[PDB]
RNA sequence: UCGGAGUACAAAAAACCCUCCGAGUGAUUUUAAUCUAGACAAACCAGUCAAAAUAACCAUAACAUCACUUAUUGAUCCAAAAU
RNA sequence: GCCUAACGAGCCUGGUGAUAGCUGGUUGUCCGAGAAAGAAUUUUAGUUCAACCUUAAAAAUACCCCAAAAACCCUAAAUUCCA
RNA sequence: GAUUACCCCUUCUACCUUUUGCAUAAUGGUUUAACCAGAAAAAAUCUAACAAAGAGAACUUUAGCUAGAUACCCCGAAACCAG
């Protein structure tokens, strides 16, 4: 067992995930020229693709997100500047002042 | 026209040894034997 | 022994609120039915011979706490606001619908 | 939290809209297949002979 | 509900239905208020105008009106000044 | 009632009501039998159709 | 009767201890969450049922990214009994689309972008 | 069988041969119309409200009231009365 | 009491395949989804509706759901409603 | 399950019916062969003919009409009436 122990030092609970000792192809020809891949593995290679890519798009829609929050807090006080600088010169009281 | 006759050539003939209803148009009876139709009978 | 308790079976009369705030209700549909006066009508909200609050106009519905000024024909509510100190006011929950289509808009009909 | 309640209001909502949309364009697609002339002669192959 | 009939062998209908209920070609059936007619000093204005109207017949009593009764009585019936013929077919219903 | 190539009218058919309705129609087609059945109700449009085309 | 249970925010203010306890940032919260359940929804109630579902933890020991905003956070402080909830961390940052297919996740709570090169 | 309070503490519903009160109608005149949007309630049958419009009368007048006001009630068929 | 080995009323045949909400039985393989009770009822050993569910079909919104919001003497866990 | 080896070892509370729940000390069966129990097409869905019309008369018709396919058991009373 020792699950602790290879969780401390970064390696899979389960000796079966993700090690050496999975991923290698486990036979090939004698000539040498490579076996075709395991079924095994390339479904395991396309839960990990999608996963990655599933990362790569929450990461940017909350970094997009908050791009549009600055914007809208610039925006609301470039706003509120120009209506200082559009309405008209108070003359009221300031005339006899 | 009917572009189907000139397939019906290469085909053997037509007999009442292969004969075979639309597909769809008989849905099959259900009778009340084995376990599932079986010991209540619906 | 025996049991003395008679009629003590009744089923509920569903008194309730039935449109929150926020609901966007027609005229006609009935905003709330209540045993006694729980809210009292407000803008565009009639009230039936059944205490119950029907919105008038098509709008949003709104509950409000106002203050409370009662018919002066109605003798036990005035007497109620008599005997109050003069720093107290009377505050009641009101329900409202505020409009929100129009009264209407003008067409080119003709153009002579 | 990395953001706040105010600056995650709509942040993804095309994303949202666009998988309800597909959803509902894969369930009104929902239609008898096609059927064809080779099915139906197809049939007629049961007795080939060796003549 | 006679399924069949021993004389001819048909389907017979009950005139129980018939003789208290309308039945529109769109399938809508038609019926009176119950006790319309019955204590009518004891009851409001407006109590009394609810009973004295026609109404409708939701699914289920309209699905079980239909399998009681024939096939004669679903026709499409062309009459004479009649006040419920324009009431006969459905529009703009929108399912 | 339709002879000859059927896919032909299906085709035609597409891209007559998509502009209409902007997305391609689901047809059926029935070699065995010549029928076209399209979703939808568009009697009246598909008649003036192949009215304009003679048929 | 048993009904829901309302947690009180004084639960989730940490101390300056916990930062250095957990190995959190005092200052700059953690971008990503990995979720991986570790008990089973049964002997448990239905809205609890239906959070694990519409989180993508129908199935045990399997880590499942989701964002820290409080709309997530809010489902998993439900069922944060369930759960195991570690930060995502990138030595090597965001994949590009041209290593999507290398990425491998470790055990500790980090994505290896570059996985048995050669 | 029907209503009110608690059990049923805060939207609705919720039981017992569970704990306590009642109803099977009176008094009075303001004798309370016709027609229709939209809703509450509900297995069904039933029950409830209701703007606009028309008539009645201040000549641009609709909630019968009081008694905890909430309950004061009965489906078809059939019978009798003017219809 | 007795009337051909069973008499609170004989035996045989016919009506008769009498009728039972009650008991027992219900015959090949494999696969998909899958329900514990609200309302009336000479009704609670049963039926007919509603809810739930199955098969097919159409359509757009369903769950989670922040702030605001829901009673007057005192009143917990918490519900309703909603981006 | 196995095992060089039949047992020895290890692991498993008969089967239907009926129930909230049956190894139950609740029901039925000694075993074998033969015999013994789902049946109807009004509305509907699927397939096809022809289509504002369909059907080999009599009818149905505001996309309908005609034809096919898909359906609903067996054994048992005490009794009642006539000859
Ligand atoms: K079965
Ligand atoms: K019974
Ligand atoms: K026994
Ligand atoms: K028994
Ligand atoms: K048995
Ligand atoms: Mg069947
Ligand atoms: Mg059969
Ligand atoms: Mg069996
Ligand atoms: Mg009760
Ligand atoms: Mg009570
Ligand atoms: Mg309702
Ligand atoms: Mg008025
Ligand atoms: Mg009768
Ligand atoms: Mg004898
Ligand atoms: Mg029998
Ligand atoms: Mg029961
Ligand atoms: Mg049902
Ligand atoms: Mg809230
Ligand atoms: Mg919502
Ligand atoms: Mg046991
Ligand atoms: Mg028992
Ligand atoms: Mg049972
Ligand atoms: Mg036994
Ligand atoms: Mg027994
Ligand atoms: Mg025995
Ligand atoms: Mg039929
Ligand atoms: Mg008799
Ligand atoms: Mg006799």
């Amino acid at each position: 067992a020792g699950s602790q122990w290879r969780l401390q030092q970064g390696f899979a609970a389960n000796p079966s995930g993700y090690g050496p000792l999975t991923e290698l192809p486990d036979w090939s020809y004698a000539d040498g020229r490579p076996a075709p891949p395991m079924k095994g593995q390339l479904r395991r290679k396309a839960q990990r693709e999608k996963f990655a890519r599933r990362v790569v798009l929450l990461s940017q829609e909350m970094d997009a997100g908050l791009q549009a929050w600055q914007l809208r807090q610039q925006e609301k006080l470039q706003e509120e500047e120009g209506k200082q600088k559009n309405a008209l010169k108070s003359k009221g009281a300031l005339l006899q002042n | 026209g009917p572009r189907a006759l000139d397939l019906l050539r290469a085909l053997p003939r037509v007999s009442l040894a292969n004969l075979k209803p639309n597909p769809g148009s008989r849905k099959p009876e259900r009778r009340p034997r084995g376990r599932r139709r079986g010991r209540k009978c619906g | 022994g025996s049991s003395k308790n008679l009629g003590g079976k009744s089923p509920g009369k569903r008194f309730g609120i039935k449109k929150m705030e926020g609901h966007y209700v027609h005229a006609g549909n009935i905003l709330a039915t209540q045993r006694h006066f729980r809210w009292h009508p407000g803008a565009h909200v009639g009230l039936g011979k059944n205490k119950c609050l029907y919105a008038l106009e098509e709008g949003v519905v709104r509950y409000t706490k106002e203050v409370y000024v009662p018919n002066p024909s109605n003798s036990e509510a005035v007497d109620l606001v008599t005997r109050l100190p003069q720093g107290a006011v009377l505050y009641k929950t009101f329900v409202h619908v505020v409009p929100a289509k129009p009264e209407g808009t003008f067409k080119l009909v003709a153009m002579l | 939290p990395f953001l706040t309640a105010e600056q995650e209001r709509g942040h993804a909502a095309v994303r949202r809209a666009a998988a309800f949309q597909a959803l509902k364009a894969a369930q009104a697609a929902r239609f008898p297949a096609h059927r064809r002339l080779e099915e139906q002669l197809g049939h007629l192959l049961v007795t080939r002979k060796w003549s | 509900v006679t399924y069949f009939s021993s004389r001819k062998g048909k389907r017979k209908t009950v005139k129980a239905v018939i003789y208290r209920f309308l039945r529109l070609h769109s399938g809508l059936w038609l019926r009176r208020k119950a006790g319309y007619k019955k204590k009518l000093w004891k009851k409001t204005a407006a109590r009394k105008r609810r009973l004295r109207e026609f109404v409708f017949c939701n699914k289920t009593q309209s699905k079980l009106l239909d399998k009681m009764t024939t096939s004669f009585w679903k026709r499409r019936n062309w009459y004479a000044d009649d006040p419920y013929q324009k009431y006969q077919d459905r529009t703009n219903l929108k399912v | 009632k339709v002879e000859g190539d059927i896919w032909a009218l299906q085709k035609d058919v597409e891209d007559f009501l998509s502009p209409l309705l902007g997305k391609t129609p689901v047809t059926q087609v029935n070699e065995v039998t010549g029928t076209l059945r399209v979703k939808g109700y568009f009697d009246q449009q598909l008649k003036a159709w192949l009215l304009e085309k003679g048929f | 009767k048993f009904t829901r249970s309302r947690i009180p925010d004084k639960v989730f203010q940490p101390s300056p201890e916990d930062h250095e306890k957990y190995g959190g940032d005092p200052q700059y919260p953690h971008k990503l969450h990995i979720v991986t359940r570790i008990k089973s929804t049964k002997r448990r109630p239905y809205w609890e049922k239906d959070i694990i579902k519409m989180l993508g933890l129908e199935k045990a020991h399997t880590p499942q990214v989701h964002k820290n905003i409080p709309s997530v956070n809010a489902k998993l402080k439900v069922v944060k009994h369930l759960i195991r909830i570690k930060p995502l961390k990138l030595p090597q940052g965001l994949p590009t689309e041209e290593d999507m297919a290398n990425t491998c996740l470790k055990s500790n709570g980090e994505l290896v972008v570059r996985w048995l090169l050669n």
